[PDB]
């Protein structure tokens, strides 16, 4: 689930040939969800 | 937005008595001078990261995008 | 189907504008009211400001 819904903010993926859209409603904006990446930074 | 952990001037740790201070606002009567005085806040370099802080975080909370609303 | 509300927080995340929709009825009149051909017709989009009472907010 690698997209959540701008409106219902429900996990939602999406597979090739496929609806932007959501499910459980009919939003058409999708948010790309945060996954676990290392990101280093310094303590600056 | 968030409490400073540190005061710029000096260093003295002021991010861990915004809670304190607020407390000490809020269940006793005591005033901003009299609260930064008790928590232990004496140049006034200090007294100014809690006394002017806005903690702006709690009106940024509010616009969750992982919660239904 | 049924129209839903659409809000300007969608209108900025879809980088498009926020317009309602202009309703004219004209009045297709021939030889001074012999008959009147009355209709209503979509004209586009029409961009509409915030907090304004075509605004939803
Ligand atoms: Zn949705
Ligand atoms: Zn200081």
């Amino acid at each position: 689930l690698k997209y959540i819904c701008a409106e219902c903010s429900s996990k939602l993926s999406l597979s090739r040939t496929d609806a932007v859209r959501c499910k459980d409603c009919g939003h058409r904006i999708l948010l790309k969800a945060r996954t676990k990446r290392l990101v280093q930074f310094e303590a600056r | 937005m968030i409490v400073p952990v540190r005061c710029f001037s000096c260093g003295k740790v002021v991010g861990d008595k915004w809670e304190s201070y607020l407390n000490l606002l809020q269940e006793d009567e005591l005033d901003e001078g009299t609260a930064l005085s008790r928590l232990g806040l004496k140049r006034y370099c200090c007294r100014r990261m809690i006394l002017t802080h806005v903690d702006l975080i709690e009106k940024f909370l509010r616009y969750n995008p992982l919660e239904k609303r | 189907a049924v129209e839903r509300k659409v809000y300007p927080s969608e209108s900025r995340q879809r980088l498009t504008s926020y317009r309602g929709k202009l309703l004219l009825k004209l009045k297709w009149s021939v030889n001074n009211g012999e008959e009147n051909l009355f209709e209503v017709r979509d004209c586009g989009g029409l961009p509409v400001m915030l907090q304004s009472n075509r605004c939803h907010l």
